[PDB]
Parts: C-alpha cells; structure tokens; sequence
C-alpha cells in the first residue's frame, strides 16, 4: 500500500526527529509508463 | 490447512540507531535458521 | 482436549458444547500456548468464545509469547469478541514478551471502533512497548489523523 | 570414421581414484599391450 511506502523510515535526525518517504516524495499507485493513452470514441479507455 | 507460524517483525529505527545493517540481521537470520548455500567444494574428485 | 482447540478453531459451535458436555479441558493449549479461546479469538467464532467464557475459560491466557484472546481479538479487528472479552474482564492493559498491549495492535490496524472500547475499559494511552512506542506513536507513524485525535 | 584399423578406447575412474592413480592405471594397461605387437600396435594415450 501507498501507506506502508510512505512510512518507510529514511533516517532519524540529531535530535530523535524522523525522515519518512512521504517527506521527500509523493506515493501514489500509477503506471509503470505513461506513453501510451486510449480513447473509444471520444471517451477513456484501455484496451488490448 | 493453514498453521501457525512465527512473525518476526524487525524495527527499522532501533536498528538504525544501533547501527546495524538490515542486510546482516536478514542474513544472519536466513543463514542459522534456512541455510544458506554458500559456494561449492570437490568432495572424492566430484564438485559439490 | 485436542478435539476442542480443532472444533474452536472450526467455529464448529455444536461440537464445542458436546465436548464442553463431555468434561474437555477449556483452557486445554496446543503447542503455542494457544487455548480454544485464543483460536476462537483469531479466526472471529464470536458465538464460541462467548460459549468458551461461560463454561469458565481463562479470559487472560497467555500464549509462549506473551499474548492474550484479548491481544488477537483487537488486533484483526473482531470489535464484537473484544466487548464479550472486556466484559468478562480481559485485561486490558495485557502485554505479551514484546510490551505490546490490545491497544497497540488496534492502533497500528487503525481499528477505530475497537480503540474506542479499550479505552473505554481504561487501557493505558501512555503505555509504552519494548520500543518505548504509545499507541499514539503508531497512530503518527502511520499517518493516522482520525486515529491520531482520538488518542489526545 | 577414424580410419586406420583404429579403435578408441576410454579408460575410466568409476570409484574415488583421481588423477594420479587413473594415470597409473593408464601406464599399466599401455604396458601390457605393448606386450602383444602381436596383435596390438600403436596403443598411446590421445591426451598430455
């Protein structure tokens, strides 16, 4: 899950405060790539 | 049918703040409790 | 004895009382430390932890690490089976080997619902695992906020 | 095809024996068979 990824710990700083992933970074599921879009019609779609 | 098992959760910070490395906790786990195959030797003139 | 740890976890409700009918031992432990009550606990057979408690189960068996029902219960969200539990006087501040208590588990699976109940009963917010961890810290951690002003 | 009269021969090490000891062996058969001119010419090992 995006939550677990987010909370992955990257380093603790001098003073006990923490460094997790959602602090550098945006987590959100999305494709492998993002080259290729369909439409059927007009309308959004996938397809094979 | 499912069984029980043994869940060992290792804690990312207090191993960071100890300053041991995840990969020699895994190993050393994974080495004493699965084996682990290291590299091969000639045993009677046959490599095993 | 063995039949009834089987038939609990089974939630093979009429087959726990023919055994419980027939003097099986119903605090009887498999090799984990697990009663019926905890395997009851686990796999949510609600209807037979409640016939567990009533033929006078220990509400706070613990397995070989520490663990109590009350600690399974709560931390795969069965909200049902940790009221019963509560009610028959689990205790809720129990920690097994780790400190980890009831209310930890239940936070780190954001069970709001359950959360609530145990703080109901008095669990401790400020107890701290073997990590010096509070339920709240795991509520923080996991980026929790509804969770996280619960615990204030 | 090998030509020649020509046979090929393998002599093998079916037990723990090593290179030395099949070497050895190698050098009594090679012995014995120069003992037939008779009926025996040119046994000689292929290898160094």
């Amino acid at each position: 899950s995006t939550e677990e990824f987010g909370k992955i710990l990257l380093k603790v700083n001098q003073d006990g405060s923490r460094v997790l992933l959602r602090d550098v970074a945006k987590i959100e599921l999305g494709g492998e790539n993002y080259d290729i879009i369909a439409e059927f019609n007009g309308q959004p779609a996938s397809g094979l | 049918e499912d069984t029980p098992q043994f869940k060992i959760d290792i804690d990312q910070e207090k191993a960071q703040a100890l300053g041991v490395s995840i990969n020699d906790i895994n190993t050393t786990l994974g080495a004493a409790w699965g084996g682990s195959y290291v590299n091969d030797f000639i045993d009677r003139g046959r490599v095993k | 004895g063995k039949k009834l740890l089987e038939a609990a976890r089974a939630g093979r409700d009429d087959e726990v009382r023919i055994l419980m009918a027939n003097g099986a031992d119903v605090n009887a432990a498999d090799v984990v430390g697990w009663t019926p009550l905890h395997l009851a606990a686990y796999w949510g057979h609600l209807e037979i932890v409640e016939v567990l408690l009533k033929n006078g189960a220990d509400v706070n068996a613990y397995d070989t690490l520490g663990s109590t029902p009350l600690h399974l219960a709560a931390h795969f969200g069965h909200l049902e089976i940790v009221e019963v539990l509560l009610k028959n006087g689990a205790d809720v501040n129990a920690k097994d080997d780790n400190g980890i208590t009831p209310l930890h588990l239940a936070a780190n699976r954001g069970h709001l619902e359950i959360v609530e109940v145990l703080l109901k009963y008095g669990a401790d917010v400020n107890a701290q695992d073997k990590f010096g961890k509070t339920a709240f810290d795991i509520s923080i951690n996991n980026g929790n906020e509804d969770l996280a002003e619960i615990l204030q | 095809l090998g030509t020649a009269t020509g046979f090929d021969f393998e002599l093998i090490d079916q037990a723990g024996l090593g290179h030395e000891k099949l070497t050895q062996a190698r050098n009594q058969l090679l012995a014995e068979a120069a003992k037939h001119p008779d009926m025996l010419t040119s046994v000689r090992p292929n290898g160094l």
